[PDB]
């Protein structure tokens, strides 16, 4: 039913290679010359991939900051309700960052401080100012 | 096989089931009750039995029928049919044995045979048993055709035949048991051994070899599965099939290898990507940074505006952080898979100039065995008699393989010397134009009821003919000589004073040089008793090295020898011997191979007698006249010395048929 | 014919 294993045989090779004299060499020599072809490519690439590579020399350790470790806490401050109000602001609704920014309260914390507030801080109109850009 | 059921084996007949042969002389059996077929499916068993434990004597009807037991030697007739039509056909008494009952006063019609080939002796030694006048006509000086033998002292060594390719169903087994036939057993084990002198490493030798059958069973897959038979109106040769086939495998490492690169440049490509964002990422992060101890420069105590501010940078800053930290991660994976893809590239060639000649040797093996360049081989045909190899060891004759033909000529009425010229069948008989082959001009004429022509293909084939038929051969005949291909394999015969290689190898070959030279002393044997070596010339060196003076072909030879074993182990050689088989004029070749455009159904053709047409017109239609044996007329076993005698005994039987009348049919 | 080949598999 089929060939012995790793022998390569189909009908279409077959054809391919007897359809002139030359026409096996010829083949040969496509694929001979399209593999010299992908291997510059491929050494192109390296050179590029290694010049991008030496722009990212030391990474980022110069511009890391050291981690705040923060207790949470549910009493809002004058101050950190003014943090809020400016992080709605500037970050819609991704509340993790209105948690970083904040620091001491919690997504759920900045999540329930939302409705809370909405009517005394005006998180209505602060909301579509931030649809605006 | 054993019993009754291993002389069927033995005589290469099913045991179990009534062969087409049968069929025509029992047709009274065949179309009748299977327990009457049983009976004689038994009834002929045994009987070939009883020939095969003792086959120096002869096996006579009563013998026979003395040695069954009931119910089986009840129906006296039927076992004298069986034993009448074994006894036609060959099958018992055949070969030399003791006569018991001898010979009649009188024989009965008139055989001519051109040839003491085996196939000649054979029938000429059974139509002699059968009470007829035979007389082989025999060109040469000597019986055996292509069956020679030197000698010389205690040198012996054949220059034709020189193997009996096992005994399983052999009816050369048959014949050793009846003459003194040393039969030495061939081991296996051959060395390989490059151009250099020095052996060729089992890790490789064994790889193409590997790679070698492999590529024959891929051409078989070929002609069978993708009838890749024809090609440019031509039939597909083997030779043509095993480049198409090569080629696809030349082609697929390449198609390989630009798959595995490929992939590599997709990692490559992708990775470039990644660090384009990398470096796009540690800008947003340069610029965050400054624009971050700006806002912290500013030292407190500041409004919430100002304060925001240091807090969104570091928020914003820290987000830009984990990115780029997630991609040195991903800049990490596939960094390690561009060295595993690397790691492990797959194979550069298929095969090189190493490999590529190594295998060149085992197709000069292929060449040695069929006699001719595996472009002339038949790609769906080559090996259709390759069902019907016997089993068993392969073996030689120490005593040369002539002792066969000569013991088969004593009693036969040999005219040495005689080469016929020309061939005359008529419907009241034949007559046969031979001439002296010393003094050409004496000239002889024989009459007789029928010629069995044994004459070789290649003088068959000969342009212009060596023997001309009158009438001509009719066209179907000749058509099948043409479209058939007669081969060629010379020997070169190396006699020394001394034994200098493994006495414990019998056969190792030499690695040629060039893909066009593969044939050219590419295999010694060490066969025998006295210090011989045989050198072997085939595929197309065989040709070539007929237009070479012996000395030049001794010199390769030594030169070769000396690679192997060092230029000083190696002495000159006593008697040196090469011949020309296709120069040979009573050969012009050495034996048959299914050419491109011939196929086994050719070899069928050579067998089928010639009738001629009737000399006052409107007689009734005559008796076949013109007969033919030899290699290649039996299809099943060509150009192997069992087929050359199983033809003679085929065409004794049919001839005796004929001019004797079968008393075994009613 | 195929079975003279030498180092048959
Ligand atoms: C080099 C070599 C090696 C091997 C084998 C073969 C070869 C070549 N062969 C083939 C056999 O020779 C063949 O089967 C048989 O010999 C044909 O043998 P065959 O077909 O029965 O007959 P023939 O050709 O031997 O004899 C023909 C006769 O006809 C004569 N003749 C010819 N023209 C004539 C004319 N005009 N008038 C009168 N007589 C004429 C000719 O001189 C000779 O007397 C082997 N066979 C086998 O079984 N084992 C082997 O090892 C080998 N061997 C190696 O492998």
């Amino acid at each position: 039913r089929k060939p012995p294993k790793g022998m390569f045989l189909s009908q279409e090779d077959v054809e391919a290679v007897s359809a002139n004299a030359t026409a096996a060499t010829t083949v040969l020599r496509q694929l001979d010359m399209e593999l010299v072809s992908v291997k510059r490519q491929i050494q192109n690439i390296k050179q590029t991939n290694s010049a991008l590579k030496e722009k990212l020399d030391g990474g980022i350790e110069p511009y890391r900051l050291p981690e705040v470790i923060q207790k949470c806490n549910a009493r809002w401050t004058t101050e950190e309700q003014l943090l809020a109000v400016q992080a709605i602001r500037k970050y819609g609704r991704d509340f993790q960052a209105i948690s970083d920014v904040i620091g001491n309260k919690s997504v759920v914390q900045v999540k329930n401080f939302f409705v809370n507030y909405r009517r005394r801080f005006n998180i209505d109109e602060v909301l579509q100012e931030w649809e605006a850009e | 096989p054993s019993g009754v059921e291993g002389a069927a084996f033995q005589s290469r007949l099913p045991h179990d089931r009534m062969t087409s042969q049968e069929a025509a002389c029992f047709p009274d059996i065949i179309s009748g009750p299977q327990q009457t077929q049983k009976v004689f499916l038994f009834i002929r068993n045994r009987t070939l039995q009883l020939w095969l434990d003792n086959p120096k004597i002869q096996l006579t009807f009563e013998a026979t029928l003395q040695q069954l037991e009931a119910p089986y030697n009840s129906d006296t007739v039927l076992v004298h049919r069986v034993h009448s039509y074994l006894e036609r056909h060959g099958l018992i008494n055949f070969g030399i044995y003791k006569r018991i009952k001898p010979l009649p006063t009188k024989k009965t019609g008139k055989v001519i045979i051109i040839g003491s080939g085996v196939s000649g002796l054979a029938a000429a030694r059974q139509l002699q048993s059968f009470g007829m006048d035979v007389t082989l006509l025999e060109a040469r000086d000597r019986v055996g055709g292509r069956v020679a033998t030197f000698r010389k002292g205690n040198y012996v060594a054949d220059l034709g035949a020189m193997v009996v390719t096992g005994l399983g169903g052999n009816p050369m087994a048959v014949v050793s048991k009846q003459v003194n036939m040393e039969l030495a057993k061939i081991k296996q084990k051959c060395p390989l051994y490059e151009a250099n002198g020095q052996a060729v490493p089992k890790e490789k030798d064994e790889m193409v070899e590997q790679e070698f059958n492999r590529l024959l069973e891929a051409t078989s897959y070929l002609s069978h599965q993708l009838d890749f038979n024809v090609l440019n109106n031509k039939p597909v040769s083997l030779g043509q099939a095993l480049e198409v086939v090569i080629q696809l495998q030349e082609k697929h490492v390449k198609d390989e290898q630009i798959e595995h690169w490929k992939k590599i440049v997709k990692t490559q490509e992708e990775l470039k990507e990644l660090l384009n964002k990398m470096v796009n990422l540690k800008e947003k992060i340069k610029e965050l940074h400054q624009q971050y101890k700006e806002a912290s420069e500013v030292k407190p105590p500041r409004d919430i505006t100002a304060e925001f501010l240091v807090k969104s940078k570091h928020r914003d800053l820290t987000a830009l952080c984990k990115e780029y930290d997630e991609l040195a991660e991903t800049q990490g994976k596939l960094e390690e898979k561009l060295q595993e893809l690397e790691a492990n590239p797959p194979s550069d060639v298929y095969l090189s100039s190493r490999d590529r000649q190594i295998l060149d040797w085992h197709f000069a093996n292929l060449e040695f065995a069929n006699a001719t360049p595996l472009s002339t081989l038949s790609l769906k045909h080559w090996d259709q008699d390759d069902d019907f190899e016997f089993t068993g060891s392969h073996l030689t004759v120490r005593n040369g393989y002539s002792c066969v033909p000569v013991a088969l000529a004593e009693g036969l009425d040999i005219k040495l010397n005689t080469a016929v010229r020309q061939v005359r069948y008529t419907a009241s008989g034949c007559e046969v134009i031979a001439v002296n082959t010393r003094s050409t001009s004496q000239t002889f004429i024989y009459k007789c009821d029928a010629v069995l022509c044994t004459l070789p293909l290649g003088v068959l084939k000969q342009q212009p003919p060596a023997v001309q038929f009158v009438p001509p051969l009719p066209e179907w005949k000749t058509s099948a000589v043409q479209r058939m291909g007669f081969g060629n394999l010379n020997k070169v015969v190396l006699c020394f004073d001394r034994v200098f290689w493994d006495p414990s190898v019998n056969l190792f070959g030499h690695v040629g040089s060039t893909t066009a030279s593969r044939g050219e002393l590419f295999l010694f044997w060490n066969l025998y008793k006295a210090p011989i070596l045989l050198a072997l010339v085939a595929g197309e060196a065989a040709g070539i090295m007929e237009n070479i003076s012996d000395d030049v072909i001794v010199g390769r030879c030594l030169a070769i020898l000396k690679g192997i074993f060092g230029s000083s182990a190696v002495p000159q050689p006593k008697e040196t011997v090469v011949s020309r088989w296709r120069a040979d004029p009573w050969a012009r070749g050495s034996y048959s191979y299914v050419a491109a455009g011939s196929s086994g159904n050719d070899y069928d053709l050579m067998a089928q007698p010639i009738t001629p047409g009737p000399s006052i017109p409107g007689a009734p239609q005559p008796i076949p006249r013109l007969f033919f044996a030899g290699e290649h007329t039996i299809r099943n076993y060509p150009a192997t010395v069992h087929g050359a005698l199983l033809s003679g005994l085929r065409e004794a039987g049919r001839i005796a048929d004929q001019f004797l009348g079968a008393m075994y049919t009613l | 014919p195929r079975s003279f080949l030498v180092r048959k598999p």
